[PDB]
C-alpha cells in the first residue's frame, strides 16, 4: 500500500536518486533479485568498507527464505527495476552486521568490518537494482529448491552433465555430477535408512556417483576415486564398473598388489571381457617393469 | 506398681563366652599371663619407693618361664607384690573386676606409673590351652594360698605348705593332651617376641639342654621412651639392627611426638638400601606397629602409612588409645587416619631436612626415587612437596643430577616452560631428533629414562608456575623473532603441496603433515597429539600383562608427520613432486621415510618385515643381484 | 639372588562404562560409573525422552551423521560430544557405539564411552571436520535459509 | 581345710565392657534388633505349626521400622512371639542368658527352625546409639508390659495401659544427640541392605513423604532352594537383583557339601568384564560369607583365589563359629577348606561350559586373561587349566583351536609343540622363524599377549609333548639323510664367511652360524637357550616398580643365523673369498645384522645410526 511512509516511521531515514522504471514487483515470499551493494561510513570516518559495483561483483540475493538480516530485505523491497538510491541505517538493524560480511567476499580476519564491533555506529548503504525476477522464470539454484521438486529436477543436472561430458568438457561436468550427487544425498536425510525408499534414493546414486569417478580419473586425479568407490564396494560389493575404476586408479598410483587384486574380482564376476582386463594387466606390468629397470640403473653399486 | 530390678549375670555362660568367642589366637594366653606379671612388679616396685622394707623378701624384680615336657605344664614365675586371700577371691575369682584399675584409682593424681589392664577378663584365656590352672600366690601381710579351678563354675583356695615363694606369684597351666605346641623352645621364643618383646623386665626362659640353661629372650629397650636429644646415634643404630636383623645400620631416623586429646609416640628409620622384594604384594606388610603401653597391637596394613612410603621401618606408641576386648584392634578406627596424617607429615619433613646433605640424600635418591615417583602419582594432597624432592639428568648437566628448582633458577628470561623428554634410556633420548632445535638455541631439556617417569609426569603439570612441555608432543613453542617468523610463514607458503600429496600417499597412518620447528639435522619426525599417550607411554602400557586391550583406542594419540624444510632430501622430493606428482621415486620414499621416522621416533612398525623387504630390495639392486564394447564400459552408465 | 619373571603392576584405574540403548538411542540400563558421571536414576533414563534429546545442540549434526554410519557398518567409531545431565550442564564424552544383531535384524546397542574435560573436549571441537564431502556447496545455504529439518534418525521412532 | 567359692560377676563393668569394648561399628545394632525379630518371628511360626488358634492375634509376620525426627526415636515393630514378665525378667534382664538357644534346645531332634542368637548379650548394642531404651512387649497367655533401663545398672517393668498391640514386640530408642543420622532414610536403607538384606520376613519403613511405606527386602534367598527347581529366569533375576547388573549371567553353579563342614553356595559368571577388575583400590567384595543367611565379611583374598575374582556369588552356611562381634570366625582356618570346594568347583563349571562353543567363546574373549593368570600363579590346578586355553594357529585361519585339536592333528614324525611370542598376531604371523616350519607343513601356535608370555613360563609341556619355540637357538626338525648331508656341506662351504661375519660383529652376538629355519630371508636372530627371549625382554624392560639395575645378567645372548641359499649370502661370500678387507662387505654385513634385529623383536640402543645409514643410501639413490 504506502511502503514510502513505512520505512520512515521503521527508523531508518532514505533518500532517492533515480527513479527506476517498470512496476513494482510483488516480492512475495521467495524471489531473486540482483543488484550492486557499496557501504560507507556514515560520519565517523566516511570511507568505504565493502564495495562491488567499485570492482565489478555482483551481490545476489534472493528476497525472503530466513536471511537472518532483516535490514537488506527491507531495504531491497522499496526499490524498483533500475532505481538508485542511497541511505543510512541505525545500529539496531545493523548490530549483527560482523555476521554477513565475513565470508561473503572472501568466499568467492577483516580489520574494516570488524570495526562496528568495537563501535558501533549508522551506517550509509548505496544500492542500485538492475534486475527483479520472481520464481518461476530464473533457473532456481539448487540448494533453494524444494524437496519435492528437486526430486523432479535430479534427472535434468544428470542429463545436461552427460552432455557435457560427451562433448569434451569435464570440468562442468563434474560440477553438474557434484550438485546432482549433493542433490539427491540431502533428501536421503529426510528418510529413515534401512527404510525402502532409503534403498530407492541409494540405488539412484551410484550411477552418478560412477559417472564423478570416471569424471576424476579422467581429469587424472586418482586418490579422490579410491574413496568413493570403496565407499560404494562397501556396501555393495557387486559393482563390476566399481571394480574396475578402483582397480584402474591403484595401478594408476602404483599400487600393483591391490589393482591385480581387484582386476581378478572383475574378471570372476564379469568374465566377459578378459582382453580388457589382461589388457590392463600387462600394461601395469611394463610400466613396472621400465621403472624397475631405472630403479637398477639408479644404484647400481652404491656400497663400493 | 512399677517394680525396679538390677541386672544379673550367668556364670556358666559368660564364661563359656570369655573362652570360646573372645580370642582368635590361642597364642595370647602368653602375652596376657605376662602383661599380668609385668604390672604386678609395676605395683610392687611402686610400692617400694616410700617403704624400701617392702623388699625384704627380695630385691629383684623378674619374670620366669619354666617348660616341663614330663609333666606337660608351663609355669610363670613373677616376684612381684603377690596376692591376699581376700584379694584372690575377689580379683581372680569375679569377671570383669580388676584390681589393677582400683589400684590406679587409688593412685594419687600425677605419679609415674603405666599399668596394662582395665578389663578384668584377661586371666581367662589361659583356658585357651590349659585344662587346669593353679595360682600360687604370697603376699607381704598375708601367709601362702593356692588357687585352683577348671573353669567349670567353682575354684577352691587352701593354704598352701611346700617350697617357700618369697615373695609374688606362681601360676601352673596344665596344657590340653593337643595343644603341647607351647611346650618348645621355639614356639615360646617366637611368641614372645611377637607380644612381650618390650616388656619393662627380664623375661627367662629355662630349659633343659644336663644342666638348666638361661635366656632372657627381651636384651633390647624401648629407647623411644628417652627424650631425643639424649640419644645418640649408635644407639640408635643398635636399636635398629635389632629391630630389623640388619647387617648394617639406618640411613636417617626421626623421633617426634604428638600431644593434646590424642597423644602418641613415633620412632621412623629410613634404611640403608632396598629390600629385595619392596613391592611385591603378597608380603602381608608389618613395616611399622602399633603399641600401647610397650604391648603389640597390630601391623601397619597400609592403614598407619601410604602404601609409597612402605619402605620406612618404625614404631608408634601410645599410652590411651581405646581397645577392643582382644587387644589387637581399636575401637573407633578413624583414629588411624589422624595417626596417618601426622606420620606422612613428620616423614616428608624428614626427607626435605636430608636433602641439605647432598651426599646422604643421593644414596637415598638413587634407593628410593621409584618410591617417591609412585607417590607423585598417586599423592594428590602432597604432591607439591613431593616434587620438589626429584632429581634429574639434564642436557646442560653432567653426569650429575640436578633438581627442578635449579632449572628453574638457570632459565632465560624468555623461557616460560621446562622442557623434558622421555625414553628408553639416556643415550636414546641424548641423541634424538627431537632435542636438536632446543639444544642448539641453548636451552635445557630434562632426561627421563625410566617408565615410573611416565607415570609421574602424568600428574605433573606445572613445577613453580612453569609448565611442564615435552618435546615429542606436537605444538612445541620456543621464544622467536620477526625474522625467525617470517622465514617460517616463507617456508609454510612453499611447502603445502609437497605436504598435501604426503598426507595423499600416507592415506591413514597419519593426521596431519606440517613444516617442523624442532629439526636441525634430520629429515623428519613423528609428534603425538596433545592429548593420548606418547610413543613411549604408549609402549610400557602395550607391554603390561595386566591391562585391557578392548581401552586401547580411547587413550591413544594421533600421528603428526613433520618434515625440516632445509635438508637435501625434502628440497629434492618438493622439486621432483612439483615436476611429476605420480612419480613412483617418489612414494617410493616418502613410505620410507615415514617408516624410518617411525622406527626412530618410538613407535614400533605394525609389519617389520615390510621396511626389512624393502631394506633386502635396495641391497639387491645395489648389488645387482637382478574390443567395440571396451569404450562402452567407461563411458556413461 | 636375581628375581624370576613377575607381575607387578602399577594397576592404574580408569572411567570407561558401558550402556544399553534401544535402536532410537534411549538409555535403558547403564553401568554404575555412568551414573555418577550423569545424574540419574534407573527410571529416569527411560522416561526422559529417546537419547537425541540428550544430545547438545551444536553436536546433532555430528551424531546424526555417526548414527548413520553405525546403521551402515554396525558400529560408528570414536567420537566426542556434549552429553545432557540432570543439573542441565554439559560434558564432553568420547563413545563408540555398537549394533547387535539377535537374528538378521538390529536388536539394541551397547556403547562404550569415556567422560572427558572441558579442555580435551574444546581440542577435538577445534580440529571436528566443519563439513562433509557432498555438501550443498556454498550457496549462502547458512545465510539465506539456514534451516533444515535435519534428517529423519531424529524424527521420534 | 579347703574352701570352695563360685565365680562371681561385676555388673557394671561387664555392662561398661559390652557397651565399650565389643562391637567396632555402631551400626550393628540394628543388625541385632532385626535378628532378635527375625528369631521371633520364627518361634511363632514354628508354634502356630501345631496349634493354628496362636495366630488369633494376628496372621501376618512382618517387622517395621519408625523413625521420629521430631522425639528423636527409632522404634522396630515386629509381629512376634511376644514375652512374658518372667521372661522380661530372666531373658532381658540376665547378661549371657539366651532364650533362643533354650526354645531350640527344648525342641526334637531334625527340627524345621534355624534361629541366629546364641550368645545373650546382642540387645545390648542398642545402647551404642540411644541414651534410654523403652520395650513393649506382649504375649498371647499374658498382659502388655513395659521394659525400661538407661544401662545404670537397673531396669523397670511396669503393665502397660497405652495403645494395644495384638502380639509381639516394640523396641523404641531414644537416640543420643550425636547418633542421630539413623532418622534419615538414605542410612536406615544401607544399614538394612547391608546387613539384614535376606532376612526371611517383610522388612518394612515408615516414612513422611501422608506415612508412605516401603518393602526393603524384595528378593529373596533362592539358594535354599534345590538346584533342579530353578529356571534359568529366576536365577537371572536374582543376578541382577544382587550385582546390580543391568545384563544377565552368562554360567551359574549351585552345589552343596554335607559332612563336619556344611555350607551351600551360589556362583555366577558375568557376560562382560568390568572395566575395573584389576583396578588395586577395590574390596574383595566380589563373593559375600553368610551364617543363617545374615551377612558377615566379604571374601577378602582367603575365600578364592586372586585370578578368579571375576566370580559374583554367595556362601552361606548354619553352624561357622563366629566370634562376639560376629563380624568373622573363630578358627579362620576353615577358610582354606572352602577355598578348596570353591576353586574345585568353578573349574568344573569352566569344565561344563566348554563343551558349548558360542557360550565358551564368549566367556574366553570375556576372560581368558584371568585363567593365563591361573595358570602362571597356581600349580595344583595347572594341569586342568591347560585344556581351557585356546590359541589362534597358522592353520586354525580366524577361529581358534585348544591344544588337545593341536596334539591330535600332530604328524607321526612330530615330537613337540611350536608356538611363537610377539607383539601382535600379523608379526609372528609373517616372521621368519615361521617360514620353513610352515613350509614342511607343521603347525605353530600364536600367542600375543604378554600374559602369555608370562604362562609360558610355567606350561613346560602338554599331554607329555613339549612346547618348543621357535625363536630359541637349536630349532629341531625331523629331517632325512639327504638334508643333514646339504647341511654339513653348506657349513663347511660358509665356515669362512662365520669367521669373517663374527670378526665384524665384536661383542654385538656371540655366534654366527647357518639357519635351518630361513627360506626367504637372509638372516635372523635368534637368543641362547638360557635367557630371555625378544619378546620377554621387551615385558621385562616395561615394568615401572622392577629392579632393573641387574637385569643384564638375565638376558640371553643373540646368535646370527644364515641363510645358504640367499643371493646376497652367496655374493657376500663371494665378496669375502675375494678381497676380505673391503669396505662393502663391512657396511653390508652392519646394516644386515641392525635389519635382523629391527625384525627379530628386539630394539637398537641407538636408533639414530640406522637412520642415518637409511638416509645415507637415499642421498646416494637421490644423486645428490
Ligand atoms: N601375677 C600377679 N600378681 C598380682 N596380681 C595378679 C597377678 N595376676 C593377676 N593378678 C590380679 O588378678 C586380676 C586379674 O585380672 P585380669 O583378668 O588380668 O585383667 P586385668 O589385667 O585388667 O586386671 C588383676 O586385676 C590382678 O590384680
Ligand atoms: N523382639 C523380640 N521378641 C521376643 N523376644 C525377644 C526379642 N528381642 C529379644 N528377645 C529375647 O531376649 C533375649 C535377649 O538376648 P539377645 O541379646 O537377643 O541374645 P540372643 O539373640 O543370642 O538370645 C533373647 O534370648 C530373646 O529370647
Ligand atoms: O554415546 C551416547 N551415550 C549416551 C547416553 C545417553 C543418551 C545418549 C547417548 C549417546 C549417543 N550416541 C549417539 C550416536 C549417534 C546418535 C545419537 C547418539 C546418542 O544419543
Ligand atoms: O588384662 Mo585384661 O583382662 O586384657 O584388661
Ligand atoms: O543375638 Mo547375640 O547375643 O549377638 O547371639
Ligand atoms: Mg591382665
Ligand atoms: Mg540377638
Amino acid at each position: 500500500a504506502d511502503i514510502i511512509a513505512r520505512l520512515r516511521e521503521d527508523g531508518i531515514q532514505k533518500r532517492v536518486i533515480q527513479e527506476g522504471r517498470g512496476e513494482l514487483p510483488d516480492f512475495q515470499d521467495g524471489t531473486k533479485a540482483t543488484f550492486h551493494y557499496r557501504t560507507l561510513h556514515s560520519d565517523d570516518e566516511g570511507t568505504v568498507l565493502d564495495d562491488s559495483r567499485a570492482r565489478g561483483k555482483p551481490m545476489e540475493l534472493i528476497i525472503g527464505k530466513k536471511f537472518k538480516l532483516p535490514v537488506w530485505e527491507t531495504i531491497v523491497c522499496t526499490m524498483r527495476e533500475g532505481e538508485i538510491a542511497q541511505f543510512l541505517c541505525d545500529i539496531k538493524h545493523v548490530v549483527l552486521y560482523p555476521l554477513v560480511a565475513k565470508s561473503l567476499r572472501n568466499i568467492a580476519g577483516h580489520a574494516d568490518l570488524d570495526a562496528l564491533q568495537q563501535n558501533p555506529q549508522p551506517l550509509i548503504f548505496h544500492m542500485e537494482m538492475l534486475k527483479v525476477e520472481s520464481p518461476g522464470t530464473y533457473q532456481q539454484d539448487p540448494w533453494a529448491m524444494t524437496d519435492e521438486e528437486k526430486a523432479k529436477a535430479v534427472p535434468l543436472i544428470h542429463q545436461e552433465g552427460n552432455r557435457l561430458y560427451r562433448e569434451g568438457h569435464v570440468k562442468e561436468a563434474a560440477a553438474k555430477y557434484y550438485d546432482a550427487i549433493a542433490c539427491l544425498k540431502n533428501l536421503q536425510m529426510k528418510e529413515q535408512p534401512g527404510s525402502p525408499e532409503w534403498i530407492q534414493l541409494d540405488q539412484q546414486i551410484t550411477p552418478l556417483l560412477l559417472n564423478y569417478c570416471q569424471c576424476k580419473l579422467v581429469v587424472e586425479e586418482y586418490y579422490e576415486v579410491l574413496d568413493h568407490c570403496s565407499s560404494i564396494l562397501n556396501k555393495y560389493d557387486d559393482n563390476v564398473k566399481a571394480y574396475f575404476k578402483r582397480g584402474k586408479a591403484h595401478a594408476a598410483v602404483w599400487n600393483a598388489q591391490e589393482a591385480q587384486a581387484d582386476f581378478a574380482k572383475v574378471l570372476e564376476l564379469d568374465p566377459a571381457l578378459a582382453p580388457v582386463v589382461s589388457r590392463e594387466l600387462q600394461a601395469l606390468e611394463a610400466r613396472i617393469r621400465q621403472k624397475d629397470e631405472e630403479d637398477k640403473a639408479r644404484f647400481r653399486g652404491i656400497f663400493s | 506398681e512399677v517394680e525396679t530390678f538390677a541386672f544379673q549375670a550367668e556364670i556358666a555362660q559368660l564364661m563359656s563366652l570369655i573362652i570360646n568367642t573372645f580370642y582368635s589366637n590361642k597364642e595370647i594366653f602368653l602375652r596376657e599371663l605376662i602383661s599380668n606379671a609385668s604390672d604386678a612388679l609395676d605395683k610392687i616396685r611402686y610400692e617400694s619407693l616410700t617403704d624400701p622394707s617392702k623388699l625384704d623378701s627380695g630385691k629383684e624384680l623378674k619374670i620366669d618361664i619354666i617348660p616341663n615336657p614330663q609333666e606337660r605344664t608351663l609355669t610363670l614365675v613373677d616376684t612381684g607384690i603377690g596376692m591376699t586371700k581376700a584379694d584372690l577371691i575377689n580379683n581372680l575369682g569375679t569377671i570383669a573386676k580388676s584390681g589393677t584399675k582400683a589400684f590406679m584409682e587409688a593412685l594419687q593424681a600425677g605419679a609415674d606409673i603405666s599399668m596394662i589392664g582395665q578389663f578384668g577378663v584377661g586371666f581367662y584365656s589361659a583356658y585357651l590351652v590349659a585344662e587346669k590352672v593353679v595360682v600360687i600366690t604370697k603376699h607381704n601381710d598375708d601367709e601362702q594360698y593356692a588357687w585352683e579351678s577348671s573353669a567349670g563354675g567353682s575354684f577352691t583356695v587352701r593354704a598352701d605348705h611346700g617350697e617357700p615363694i618369697g615373695r609374688g606369684t606362681k601360676v601352673i597351666l596344665h596344657l590340653k593332651e593337643d595343644q603341647t605346641e607351647y611346650l618348645e623352645e621355639r614356639r615360646v621364643k617366637e611368641v614372645v617376641k611377637k607380644h612381650s618383646q618390650f616388656i619393662g623386665y627380664p623375661i627367662t626362659l629355662y630349659l633343659e639342654k644336663k644342666y638348666i640353661d638361661q635366656e632372657e629372650l627381651n636384651k633390647t629397650k624401648p629407647i623411644w621412651t628417652r627424650n631425643p636429644d639424649d640419644i645418640t646415634q649408635e644407639e640408635y643404630g643398635e636399636f635398629y639392627k635389632s629391630l630389623t636383623n640388619d647387617w648394617e645400620d639406618h640411613l636417617a631416623v626421626k623421633h617426634f611426638s604428638v600431644e593434646g586429646q590424642l597423644e602418641f609416640r613415633a620412632l621412623l628409620f629410613i634404611p640403608r638400601r632396598a629390600p629385595f622384594d619392596l613391592f611385591e604384594n603378597k608380603k602381608k606388610k608389618n613395616n611399622i606397629k602399633l603399641y600401647v603401653r610397650r604391648v603389640f597391637i597390630m601391623d601397619s596394613c597400609d592403614e598407619l602409612i601410604p602404601e609409597y612410603l612402605n619402605f620406612i621401618r618404625g614404631v608408634v606408641d601410645s599410652e590411651d588409645l581405646p581397645l577392643n576386648i582382644s587387644r589387637e584392634m581399636l575401637q573407633q578406627s578413624k583414629i588411624l587416619k589422624v595417626i596417618r596424617k601426622n606420620i606422612v607429615k613428620k616423614c616428608l619433613e624428614l626427607f626435605s631436612e636430608l636433602a641439605e646433605d647432598k651426599e646422604n640424600y643421593k644414596k637415598f635418591y638413587e634407593a628410593f626415587s621409584k618410591n617417591l615417583k609412585l607417590g607423585i602419582h598417586e599423592d594428590s594432597t602432597n604432591r607439591r612437596r613431593l616434587s620438589e624432592l626429584l632429581r634429574y639428568h639434564t642436557s646442560q648437566s653432567g653426569d650429575e643430577m640436578t633438581s627442578l628448582s635449579e632449572y628453574v633458577s638457570r632459565m632465560k628470561e624468555t623461557q616460560k616452560s621446562i622442557y623434558y623428554i622421555t625414553g628408553e634410556s639416556k643415550e636414546q633420548v641424548a641423541n634424538s631428533a627431537f632435542v636438536e632445535r632446543v639444544r642448539k638455541r641453548g636451552f635445557e631439556v630434562v632426561y627421563m629414562t625410566e617408565p615410573i617417569d611416565e607415570y609421574c609426569v602424568q600428574q605433573l603439570k606445572e613445577f613453580d608456575g612453569k609448565s611442564l612441555v615435552s618435546v615429542t608432543k606436537e605444538g612445541l613453542e620456543l621464544p622467536e623473532d620477526e625474522e625467525e617468523k617470517k622465514k617460517m610463514e616463507e617456508s609454510k607458503a612453499k611447502f603445502e603441496n609437497l605436504c598435501k600429496l604426503m598426507k595423499e600417499i600416507l592415506d591413514k597412518k597419519v593426521e596431519k603433515v606440517t613444516i617442523s620447528n624442532r629439526l636441525v639435522s634430520s629429515p623428519c619426525c613423528i609428534v603425538t597429539s596433545t592429548y593420548g599417550w606418547t610413543a613411549n607411554m604408549e609402549r610400557i602400557m602395550k607391554a603390561q600383562a595386566l591391562r585391557d586391550n578392548s581401552t586401547m583406542g580411547y587413550m591413544m594419540a594421533k600421528k603428526h608427520l613433520e618434515i625440516n624444510p632445509d635438508h637435501p632430501i625434502v628440497e629434492t622430493l618438493r622439486q621432483k613432486a612439483e615436476a611429476d606428482k605420480n612419480d613412483k621415486a617418489v612414494k617410493d620414499l616418502v613410505v620410507l621415510l615415514f617408516e624410518t621416522a617411525l622406527l626412530s621416533s618410538g613407535f614400533s612398525l605394525e609389519d617389520p618385515q615390510t621396511h626389512s623387504n624393502r631394506i633386502y630390495r635396495m641391497i639387491k639392486l645395489g648389488l645387482g643381484i637382478d574390443d567395440e564394447d571396451a569404450s562402452r564400459m567407461e563411458e556413461v552408465d | 639372588p636375581l628375581q624370576p619373571p613377575s607381575i607387578l603392576e602399577i594397576r592404574t584405574k580408569n572411567f570407561i562404562f558401558r550402556t544399553k540403548h534401544k535402536l532410537d538411542f534411549t538409555p535403558i540400563g547403564c553401568d554404575a560409573k555412568g551414573r555418577i558421571v550423569l545424574g540419574y536414576t534407573e527410571a529416569e533414563l527411560c522416561t526422559r525422552g529417546s537419547g537425541y534429546q540428550f544430545i547438545h545442540a551444536a553436536d546433532m549434526l555430528y551424531c546424526a551423521e555417526s548414527h548413520i554410519r553405525m546403521i551402515k557398518t554396525g558400529e560408528s567409531g570414536m567420537i566426542v560430544f556434549r552429553l545432557l545431565t540432570k543439573n542441565n550442564r554439559w560434558t564432553w564424552v568420547q563413545s563408540n557405539a555398537r549394533l547387535l544383531y539377535k537374528n538378521g535384524r538390529p536388536d539394541y546397542i551397547i556403547v562404550t564411552q569415556r567422560p572427558l574435560t572441558d579442555e580435551e573436549g574444546t581440542e577435538h571441537l577445534r580440529k571436528r571436520n566443519t563439513k562433509l564431502p557432498f555438501m550443498f556447496t556454498t550457496g549462502e545455504a547458512v545465510l539465506y535459509e539456514a534451516t533444515n529439518p535435519f534428517p529423519a534418525i531424529m524424527d521420534p521412532l
